[PDB]
């Protein structure tokens, strides 16, 4: 359902007010911590020595209530960036006084407006307060999609509204936020409280907020349309935005008085709840992906490390993946042995990297389906997985399956194979080192033998996510490069982000590799046309594989195999975010490097500006051979 | 004795002081601190008795604070509430009670300014919600809602004798001259440079195309709407000019309120004639006595109802 809050700029009795908003259905309250009109003087006498109390007492609420139900509001007279020196100084002291009172109260969040272009001194004072202590409090920047100046009624005869299109000018409130959070050095404690107006802007203006830390959405009562029954409702375009926001799990805030006098304040929240319930349900992927959204994980190295038991278990619960492997073997069996030979010809099938045995079973289900004879070998380097394989072969498989506890690169096979079947693929296809593994194994494949998978291709797409950039930023560890976190890929369910350009192929590998001088090292230049104003934070990686002929697997969003949850996208970050203007091209360079011991990637952005080459010589990240 | 409805205590923060034509004193007050943040409306037939509660003609309590106030004739009281409501309170037949005529929540934030139009049948409110609304006091409804400004509305002032004309100013740095008769009612008036934010407006009581305006930097300026380029100005206060009020005199004197805790009385050339440091807190309102035109009253946040003798 929906986590809702009531915004009020008038609270005569705190105990009564809170009870009413709680009765109305609201989960929290945004209210002033001092009186909004109570201008304080800190420098000049006599106003300086004004007798106390300066505000209402903390005794009026319980600690629990202060911690969970109250979101503080900065006083509207506090103007740290006023052109008047005295006002700048008083607003500074008052801002510190107000923020400190909110920390004294243990408030979960405190609201501050961004209502003009220059907020340098506002930022300075907040940043200084953030560094005065070590607290978990959140600061919500109240920003509008459209600046009030850009939605004012066209009623000033000698100052008309500009009726011409102004692309960048229409995005101005994003620049206010960007500058403010850049000045505050991407504090995880600074988030967006996005204020939605009666008239929505162009989509590009809305899309400009993709990848930003939106923690709250502010819906004024004014924006609500009235239905034929007299209940408050919203426009289909406003409903569209609400649905985008519900996926970002924002906290909805209702501000303004009740203009639907016939009904109560529960009706505005009722419509949100109604929209929340009616939206499409989460599919097999969406339900699995829940919880992993924008969660940075380390890519697995099943070659260098031995995977845990519950890790194969997870891999094995992907139905579409093994149905597809079954079909690809089924198709290969019929093409390799005709009906006239269905009892004389037995195919040498080798599962290279057998794990606990899903491809072994799939190979068996495929030879039964095709009505053909197969001789299975189950090659596995993980001795712990080999325990499962040997208990399976004794209890069920029998003499048909020959379990080989070895590394395919070293194993000396008694006979060559007709088909070698493997699942050595990662989110970037070749990131688990499938090219090297199968290269050292292809010698024991028949001169005409089939490799399932036969081909795989990695894809890359430029992304914008100030949320994920800050997440990578937080991955600093002691005893290593203070910037090593930006020079390594992450497996992540990219959620709060913006794909800036269509994925394009990066690296492709084919098996068996016919080349006389086999080289798995690569260098690729991609040019990404970007048609928005944005900030680049990294590149999403995906992959595609040809198991056999038309039987394929994909994590490329365009061609994503339906219901396949085995792979989440990979993310290659960049140290410094890069401003991209509408119409500019993002040029990226990607290398796949290696020596005898390890394999790694290196990358650089060369347009619109250069970045440093990331992970040079695999100094921050390598994949063990 | 306290009137039958009047509370035992009047809230510390006095926001408004309004001398009725007969000489009675209207008081608006708010509790801007402590447990309860409310307001109250007081009537003092003896202005020398105020701020003493047990010596008033009538008294009542509003649900929220009183940001601004105005007399609506002789028995009407128009309230700019923190609740976002515009309230009309009708004074008793005996003038011993103050009863709620209407409470309408049309503004989405604090109502900070109210001005009654020349007819006395219409009024205009200015809010933090950035809107300016024209009201029908008899019908209890908003005739027109105007979002012309870009920031909060600081001051709204009806012209002395024209129902269609009123002034407004805002933190968006705009001083708007209004005329409900034009299809685009507002006209952005003001001098060459933007300068410091406009905070207070006072229409001239004799020259209907003239007004004065005080900024956030304590400057007071004399403006002819026709010449539309601020000719006369003076640095009267060291802080924001809260209010500007002209005397009832044939050639009026201009009183000047401020956050610098001082009052000043100025002539036609904006020259200083008087200055009072009586207040130890913010000077919120000023009313000249309709009975003694050389007498000027002030209310502050220090709960002082001072009475001045102007030479
Ligand atoms: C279970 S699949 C991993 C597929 C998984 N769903 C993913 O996301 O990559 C990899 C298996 O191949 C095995 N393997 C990897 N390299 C090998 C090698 N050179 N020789 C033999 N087995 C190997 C691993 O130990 C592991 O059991
Ligand atoms: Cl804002
Ligand atoms: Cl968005």
């Amino acid at each position: 359902r929906v986590s809702s809050g009531r915004d009020l700029n008038c609270v005569p009795e705190i105990a009564d007010t809170l009870g009413a908003v709680a009765k109305q259905g609201f989960d929290f309250l945004c209210m002033p911590v001092f009186h909004p009109r109570f201008k304080r003087e800190f420098i000049q006498e006599p106003a300086k020595n004004r007798p106390g109390p300066q505000t209402r007492s903390d005794l009026l609420l319980s600690g629990r209530d202060w911690n969970t139900l109250i979101v503080g509001k900065l006083s509207p007279w506090i103007r740290p960036d006023s052109k008047v020196e005295k006002i700048r100084r008083n607003s500074e002291a008052a801002m510190l006084q107000e923020l400190n009172f909110g920390a004294y109260l243990g408030l979960p969040a405190f609201l501050l407006p961004l209502n003009q272009e220059d907020n340098t001194n506002l930022a300075r004072v907040l940043t200084n307060h953030i560094h005065t202590g070590h607290h978990s409090s959140m600061f919500w920047m109240r920003v509008p999609l459209v600046a009030p100046e850009d939605l004012r009624d066209d009623i000033i005869e000698n100052a008309p509204t500009t009726h011409t299109e102004e692309y960048s000018g229409e995005e101005k409130t994003w620049m206010w936020w960007h500058n403010f959070r850049t000045l505050c050095d991407y504090s995880k404690r600074i988030a967006v409280a996005l204020e939605i107006g009666a008239d929505l802007p162009s989509n590009h203006v809305i899309d400009r907020w993709l990848g930003e830390p939106i923690k709250a959405a502010i819906l004024p009562t004014s924006i609500f349309l009235t239905n034929k029954k007299g209940f408050p409702v919203l426009s289909k375009m406003h409903q569209r935005l609400i649905f985008r926001l519900l996926k970002l799990e924002v906290q909805f805030i209702i501000t303004g008085t009740n203009h639907h006098s016939e009904k109560e304040f529960c009706s505005y929240l009722q419509y949100l709840e109604y929209l929340s319930q009616n939206r499409p349900p989460p599919n097999a992927y969406e339900l699995f992906a829940k919880g992993y959204e924008d969660y940075l994980q380390s890519p697995l190295q099943p070659l260098m490390d031995n995977l845990e038991s519950q890790t194969y278990e997870v891999f094995e619960k992907d139905p579409i993946k093994y149905s597809q492997y079954q079909q690809a073997i089924y198709k290969c069996l019929l093409d390799r042995v005709p009906e006239e030979e269905k009892d004389t010809n037995v195919q040498v099938l080798m599962v290279l990297g057998a794990g606990r045995g899903p491809l072994v079973n799939a190979s068996l289900r495929a030879a039964k389906q095709a009505d053909r004879r197969i001789k299975l070998y189950a090659v596995e380097k993980n001795p712990n997985a080999v325990v499962t394989l040997e208990n399976w072969q004794f209890e069920e498989w029998g003499s048909q399956v020959t379990v080989v506890s070895s590394d395919m690169r070293e194993w000396v096979a008694p006979e060559k194979a007709d088909i070698i079947v493997s699942e050595l693929l990662g989110s970037f296809a070749d990131n688990e080192l499938s090219p090297e593994c199968l290269d050292g194994a292809q010698h024991f494949l028949k001169d005409d033998g089939v490799s399932i998978p036969g081909e795989y291709t990695s894809f890359l797409a430029p992304i914008s996510s100030s949320k994920l950039y800050n997440e990578v930023r937080a991955c600093r560890e002691k005893d290593r490069d203070p910037e090593a976190q930006f020079e390594m890929p992450y497996v992540v369910r990219l959620h709060n982000f913006h794909q800036l350009s269509a994925p394009q192929p990066c690296f492709t590998f084919s098996h068996p590799n016919r080349d006389p001088m086999i080289d798995n090292n690569r260098y690729c230049t991609l040019e990404f046309p970007v048609e928005v104003n944005t900030v680049l934070h990294g590149f999403a990686g995906y992959f595609e594989t040809v198991l056999y002929q038309d039987i394929t697997l994909s994590i490329r969003p365009e061609t994503h195999s339906p219901g396949m949850f085995s792979w989440f996208p990979i993310l290659f970050p960049i140290k410094q975010p890069i401003t991209v203007r509408e119409g500019q091209t993002i040029c990226v360079r990607f290398w796949r490097c290696s020596n005898s011991k390890k394999v790694w990637y290196e990358w650089a952005v060369t347009a619109p500006v250069c970045s440093a080459i990331h992970n040079p010589t695999g100094r921050s990240y390598t994949i063990g051979l | 004795n306290l009137p039958p409805n009047a509370p035992a205590c009047m809230e510390r923060q006095l926001e408004a002081a309004r001398y009725r034509s007969d000489g009675a004193l209207l008081l608006g007050a708010s509790s801007l601190s402590g447990r309860c943040w409310a307001g109250s409306l007081w009537l003092f037939k003896d202005p020398c008795a105020a701020p003493n509660e047990g010596f008033c003609s009538a008294g009542v309590q509003t649900e929220a604070g009183v940001a601004d106030l105005t007399w609506v004739g002789e028995r009407g009281i128009l309230v700019a509430s923190d609740s976002g409501a515009v309230e009309l309170w009708e004074l008793d037949e005996n003038e011993t009670l103050i009863v709620s005529k209407f409470c309408k929540y049309e503004h989405d934030d604090i109502v900070s300014t109210v001005s009654v139009l020349s007819s006395g049948t219409q009024a205009v409110s200015g809010s933090k919600d950035i809107c300016i609304k024209v009201w029908d006091l008899a019908q209890q409804v908003v005739l027109s809602s105007y979002r012309a400004h870009a920031a909060q509305v600081t001051c709204v002032a009806a012209s002395p004798h024209k129902d269609s004309v009123f002034l407004s100013c805002s933190e968006d740095n705009r001083i708007l001259l209004w005329d409900t008769r034009c299809p685009k009612p507002a006209s952005q008036i003001g001098c060459s440079a933007p300068g410091y934010l406009p905070t207070s407006l006072a229409w001239h009581p004799q020259q209907s195309e003239v007004f004065v305006f005080g900024d956030e930097n304590g400057t007071v300026s004399l403006v002819d709407t026709k010449s539309t380029s601020c000719v006369l100005s003076s640095a009267v206060h060291s802080q924001c000019v809260t209010g500007l009020v002209f005397s009832p005199h044939s050639v009026p004197f201009l009183a000047s309120l401020s956050e610098d805790c001082s009052l000043a009385v100025l002539d036609s050339s904006l020259s200083e004639l008087f200055r009072s440091q009586a207040h130890r807190d913010f000077v919120r309102d000023a009313t000249w006595s309709p009975l003694n035109h050389s007498l000027l009253t002030t209310v502050g946040w220090d709960h002082q109802v001072v009475h001045h003798v102007v030479p």
